[PDB]
């Protein structure tokens, strides 16, 4: 089994603010990164995709998502939301491939202040 | 990209031997390549993954080995079930490649092919073109050696070959030869003559027609 | 169970267009890895494009890019894989598959084969190949395009003894093949020999007596 897990399977953050969704994935020996298949995508979305060595996005999406691959190598695909629309609301799928493959959902809601 | 190169290409064993195939991956691919199984006019049949562990349903006599470069897929004891062409494939790297080809055919007894030739039809004469058929059937092993004599002197590059797979009951090969010339052509010869050349026979077999008899 | 259906395959031009349709039963589509792999004749499994149907997310194989444009439609549970610009090249037959999760492809579709030529379509001459213990007769499959042809022997009353031969490919650029028959010579002027040749994609069906 090759097991992609999340800490959180829910975020609940306030608007226009931040927020770090993450999915970890186990590092093998002598991870080569050109490998690793990532992918994040809301429902019919696709947020960001990391595949054979760096980065089909959806239209509302840069100014704002993006994958933090400084820690890639150490088994974290992090996606950092910044300012924070309640357009982000929605379930987050998270998929990791190196070799084996999995995959996880995250919930995020946001509040109005 | 990844090349899976596979050996042997063709492996002739009996029900019950103990069968190994190799793949060599072109550059470290860990514990990522997977295994399969296609029989003719079907889909890939997945056998293997992780190069070791076994798919759901596969019989426990197919066994896989190895991570990094080298991978072994080994059948304990041949089934009658198990001929047919197994893959190797790699999904670590994009693009997954597969590893092309390695065929398990079913060994035998060397037999004898019978040889039939046929001269055109009339009706293909009627066209303007001219196709001499030579037969050779239910034979062992695949390799056989067809010559097409005409003018009693051999000839090259008008001829195309075609084998069976090995048949349902008795395992054996087919074979057949079509000489092609143009009407014109045909007609400007004499005798055409088949010349085989095969491992179960005594010395070289010729089988011959006379233009019309 | 777990079943891949496909659709859509079929012979057209260079440069000309198809839609393959992949449709998915059995699982949650929403959570799966769908890919389509291709086999040209007489050759090996090529990887082509990839979908994860929940989002939109794509990536093909630099063969296909930019021509190929593989999609899904939840609702229908369906992936489509839609081949623009074609080439003789991408003649295959295609595969759609499901990701085996820890590694590999564990469900396959049956196959829709995509031909791609700028030859038109060509119904087969039929001859017979006629007998001169046991004797042998046959037909003579000749000049048609495209493949396949299909061949049986007195409307399937004749199995044991037939071998018909794989297609070659002639110099003309059309397929041409044999089917055999091996039959007792006591049978010669009593029992009838026909052979029913279908070539589906011209619509032509024949049915030739083979007789010395």
């Amino acid at each position: 089994a090759f097991t992609v897990t999340v800490p959180k399977d829910l975020y609940v953050v306030e608007y226009g603010s931040n927020m770090t969704i993450e999915c970890k994935f186990p590092v093998e020996k002598e991870l080569d990164l050109a490998a690793l298949i990532v992918y994040w995508e809301m429902e019919d979305k696709n947020i960001i995709q990391f595949v054979h060595g760096e980065e089909v996005q959806h239209s509302s999406y840069r100014q704002r998502a993006r994958l933090l691959k400084d820690q890639l190598s150490l088994g974290n695909a992090a996606l950092q939301i910044t300012d924070v629309k309640l357009q982000d609301a929605g379930v987050y799928r998270c998929m990791i491939s190196y070799g084996g493959a999995d995959y996880k959902r995250i919930t995020v809601k946001v509040n109005a202040p | 990209d990844i090349q899976m190169t596979q050996s042997p290409s063709s492996l002739s064993a009996s029900v019950g031997d103990r069968v190994t195939i190799t793949c060599r991956a072109s550059q470290d691919v860990s514990t990522a390549v997977a295994w399969y199984q296609q029989k003719p006019g079907k889909a890939p049949k997945l056998l293997i993954y992780s190069a070791s562990f076994l798919y759901s349903g596969v019989p426990s006599r197919f066994s896989g080995s190895g991570s990094g470069t080298d991978f072994t897929l080994t059948i304990s004891s041949l089934q009658p079930e198990d001929f047919a062409t197994y893959y190797c494939q790699q999904y670590l790297y994009h693009p997954a490649t597969f590893g092309q080809g390695t065929k398990v055919e079913i060994k035998r007894t060397v037999a004898a092919p019978s040889v039939f030739i046929f001269p055109p039809s009339d009706e293909q004469l009627k066209s303007g073109t001219a196709s001499v058929v030579c037969l050779l059937n239910n034979f062992y092993p695949r390799e056989a050696k067809v010559q097409w004599k005409v003018d009693n002197a051999l000839q090259s590059g008008n001829s195309q070959e075609s084998v069976t797979e090995q048949d349902s009951k008795d395992s054996t090969y087919s074979l057949s030869s079509t000489l092609t010339l143009s009407k014109a052509d045909y007609e400007k010869h004499k005798v055409y003559a088949c010349e085989v050349t095969h491992q179960g026979l005594s010395s070289p077999v010729t089988k011959s027609f006379n233009r019309g008899e | 169970e777990v079943q891949l259906v496909e659709s859509g395959g079929g012979l057209v031009q260079p440069g000309g267009s198809l839609r393959l349709s992949c449709a998915a039963s059995g699982f949650t589509f929403s959570d799966s890895w769908i890919h389509w792999v291709r086999q040209a004749p007489g050759k090996g499994l090529e990887w082509v494009a990839w979908i994860s149907p929940y989002g939109g997310s794509t990536y093909y194989a630099d063969s296909v890019k930019g021509r190929f444009t593989i999609s899904a439609d939840t609702s229908k549970n369906t992936a489509y894989l839609q081949m623009n610009s074609l080439r003789a090249e991408d003649t295959a037959v295609y595969y759609c598959a499901r990701r085996h999760w820890p590694g590999g492809f564990d469900y396959w579709g049956q196959g829709t084969l995509v031909t791609v030529s700028s030859a038109s379509t060509k119904g087969p001459s039929v001859f017979p190949l006629a007998p001169s213990g046991t004797a042998a007769l046959g037909c003579l499959v000749k000049d048609y395009f495209p493949e396949p042809v299909t061949v049986s022997w007195n409307s399937g009353a004749l199995t044991s003894g037939v071998h018909t031969f794989p297609a070659v490919l002639q110099s003309s650029g059309l397929y041409s093949l044999s089917s055999v028959v091996t039959v007792p010579s006591s049978s010669l002027g009593t029992q009838t020999y026909i052979c029913n040749v279908n070539h589906k994609p011209s619509n032509t069906k024949v049915d030739k007596k083979v007789e010395p």
